[PDB]
């Protein structure tokens, strides 16, 4: 399977320009055999939780040769027996063989190819081994908390090992605006503290328990067998009649926080898409330059 | 004077995927 | 003063469309057109015709 | 009009693939065009309702 | 590979009704080549949450042609990643090219194809899209968890379910969990100043009712707070915990729905290609 892309006239030069780019991935929208540039394309500025969202709702290709006339285009997902093809690094940092990768959005200082010539901006997304991206996100995140509450100005965390060249996680509000990640800060905060919220009330004793041990035996008995103090949660109060503007009915809040969970934790990448197989190269990649790797 | 027509044969077997599915 | 005769010169570029249509057929049907799966008798012949 | 625009065929050509468990034969068919005329050349006068 | 499913004699009354099904997934035991029809029958309806905890230890399989003496089949995930299959569409609700699928347990009974020549009948099992199996599961968990188009639990199983859900729920709270629950006012009046953080929250959030009726004080310090830091892990572990939730409670997709000609959507009750995932 093979797709092209309806390449618009752009222009001398700059045509040159989009010729560096042979191993960046693109999304696009059905699996035909003719597409254009027009749609495989966002804005070089844009909330990372809904492009996050929409990294699903479409299927992934990688380009392979371009020419003036138009690019050619293979798809990871759909395909037979797991063929090879050739993936440009774009990440923060190198990538060593033997691994996993994950596709996630610019979360850092954002970079696109601004076509300047007929009008639009691509943005490819980024290429992280899944043990670093798992905890990337949450470093972009957990120092926008610690901005929010007006905290201690730093404490020397916003650095990230990796093959010993220690990354700097370049400052919030140089590249994008502070407003391309809150969407993304918001939307986690609130589950977890609505988690902690709905738990606590489930049960009430929780932390009034022995700070050692009766929290551990909760645990040690409830991971065990249907000890569970006959019915270990308590019994909630009646709600309101529906009417009254403060009804709160616990069970309902909980099924919601159940769905919002499951879809946040779904649309998060975290999913292998491909692996690294190198062979006959250098043993790993450093950022910028092609490698070979295997679709999984 | 050794390679590639029985290395020939030997890497292009390639543009053959069908053999098709179908009865 | 008169207006000397004007020239002027202009370029149209080229439109790309392109047209296309499936085929696809069926899963029991192509090996009695292959002739693998035929089988020597009076009924598999109907069934490849 | 007479000759209001100028086309051109490519050439057919056959890309195949298999799913749903059969074969998807797929035709392609490459083919571009540009208008042949300064000015307008077409025009409709939407008659009816 | 290919599972052969064995058959009885049957009459052609019913073996007319079970070649009309040539695109539904059934549940073996074992991935030996051969097998009977016995192996693969469940009973009728009943108990749904104990039947959607049975289709996560045995793999699934869909057929693909039936002829009068054997069935064939195929296991659905062992060795592939692009076995490009078919399957229909058994569900309410149709669906788009895009999505992924997920198995689920009909409702309502009723869906049980019965072979009198044998005694025996199967249930087959719906095929919902993701956005959709999510809020299933979520309902039917939280109902079910009340008991300390709807059919009633059991009660000898809801424990479990119960159990498997406020581990989860429980092992979330660390150090750092209360450092991010110190700012809930501090969120809710960031949610008042501009458009979409507002939207981000919902209506009945059960922490709209927390701000409201409860004060905290500065969070206490925690051991060692001029080396480590509570919050990125505690965050690493969230996100940890949210990426698998679905699987211990639903069960993880299998498929996402690839079509290259026909239109998008495919109504409910007709077949649709599909590569696996």
């Amino acid at each position: 399977m093979e797709v092209d892309i309806a390449l618009p006239t752009l222009s001398p030069g700059d045509l040159s320009a989009l010729q560096r780019c042979e191993g960046r991935v693109v999304f696009l929208e059905t699996l035909r055999r003719h597409a254009t540039l027009r749609e495989v394309a966002l804005p070089c500025g844009g909330d990372v939780l809904a492009a996050m969202a929409a990294y699903r709702r479409r299927f992934a290709a990688v380009i392979t040769r371009v020419t003036p006339h138009r690019m050619l285009a293979t798809p990871l997902g759909v395909g037979g027996r797991g063929q090879s093809l050739v993936l440009q690094n774009t990440g923060p940092f190198d990538l060593t063989n033997g691994d996993h990768v994950c596709l996630v959005p610019p979360l850092l200082g954002d970079e696109c190819l601004r076509l300047t010539s007929a009008n639009l901006e691509l943005r490819f997304p980024m290429t992280l081994p899944l043990a670093q991206a798992r905890e990337l996100t949450a470093r972009v995140v957990a120092r926008a908390a610690e901005t929010l509450r007006g905290g201690a100005p730093a404490r020397g965390a916003d650095v990230v090992f990796s093959n010993g060249r220690r990354y700097q996680l370049p400052p919030p509000h140089r590249d994008n605006a502070e407003a391309a990640t809150r969407s993304l800060v918001l939307n986690m905060i609130f589950l977890l503290n609505e988690g902690a919220v709905i738990l606590l009330s489930l049960i009430p004793n929780l932390l009034t328990l022995g700070a050692q041990d009766g929290y551990a035996n909760a645990v040690i008995q409830l991971g065990s067998a249907t000890r569970e103090l006959g019915q270990l949660v308590r019994q909630p109060p009646p709600p309101l009649p529906q009417d009254h503007a403060r009804r709160f009915c616990v069970f309902e809040a909980l099924e919601a926080w159940i769905a919002s969970a499951s879809r946040l934790g779904d649309t998060l990448g975290t999913r292998p898409v491909a692996r690294v197989c190198i062979f006959d190269g250098p043993p790993t990649v450093p950022p910028g330059e092609k490698a070979a790797v295997v679709e999984v | 004077m050794s390679v590639q027509i029985g290395n020939g044969l030997l890497m292009v077997v390639a543009p053959g995927t069908l053999t098709v599915g179908s009865a | 003063p008169a207006d000397q005769p004007v020239h002027n010169y202009m370029i149209k570029r080229l439109d790309r469309r392109s047209l296309n249509a499936a085929f696809s057929i069926a899963v029991e049907a192509l090996g009695l057109i292959s002739g693998e799966n035929l089988d020597g008798t009076h009924i598999s012949s109907a069934m490849r015709l | 009009e007479k000759a209001s625009e100028s086309y051109f065929m490519g050439q057919m050509q056959v890309a195949r693939t298999e799913s749903g468990g059969g074969l998807h034969l797929q035709l392609t068919q490459p083919r571009a065009n540009v208008d042949l005329g300064v000015g307008f050349t077409a025009a409709y006068a939407a008659a009816a309702l």
